[PDB]
């Protein structure tokens, strides 16, 4: 629930950084801010990798979900940590941005939905078992 | 196969970022 709002917040931020508006495609504030900031740091320290993140996926509305699912399953196959979670959001951001660049606007809301569902079913259990998001804020804020 | 390389990359980067934030925590 607030997981959905987390996802929309980060994606808005990343979209806004490239001149796009979320609106065109559709405490807890300490968690958002920290995530925004971690994602920025991620994208900065690995700017090269990130300049061409999703190019080689050849995203289409038909293949989108399967590309997304394959990447996220591999990313977490052998475990979760906070940095991998950050990679996850940053990945989602790159994916949205590319969609719009490529004029596949429809994908943005879907991607948001996929991340929200993945977060709820696959990550939140680890998150609770590991302190909740308030821990994230402590370590990465 | 291009999805493997990406997530391998994603995994490598995130694990490193996470490493650093652990060194800081000490």
């Amino acid at each position: 629930q607030s997981n959905r709002e987390l996802v929309v917040d980060f994606l808005s931020y990343k979209l806004s950084q490239k001149g796009y508006s979320w609106s065109q495609f559709s405490e807890s504030e300490a968690v958002k801010q920290a995530l925004r900031e971690a994602g920025d740091e991620f994208e900065l320290r690995y700017r090269r990798a990130f300049s061409d993140l999703t190019s080689q996926l050849h995203i289409t509305p038909g293949t989108a979900y399967q590309s997304f699912e394959q990447v996220v399953n591999e990313l977490f196959r052998d475990g979760v940590n906070w940095g991998r979670i950050v990679a996850f959001f940053s990945f989602g951001g790159a994916l949205c941005v590319e969609s719009v660049d490529k004029e596949m606007q429809v994908l943005v809301s879907r991607i948001a939905a996929w991340m929200a569902t993945y977060l709820n079913d696959h990550l939140e259990p680890w998150i609770q078992e590991n302190g909740g998001w308030d821990t994230f804020v402590e370590l990465y804020g | 196969a291009s999805t493997k390389k990406l997530s391998e990359c994603l995994k490598r980067i995130g694990d490193e970022l996470d490493s650093n934030m652990e060194l800081q925590r000490m």
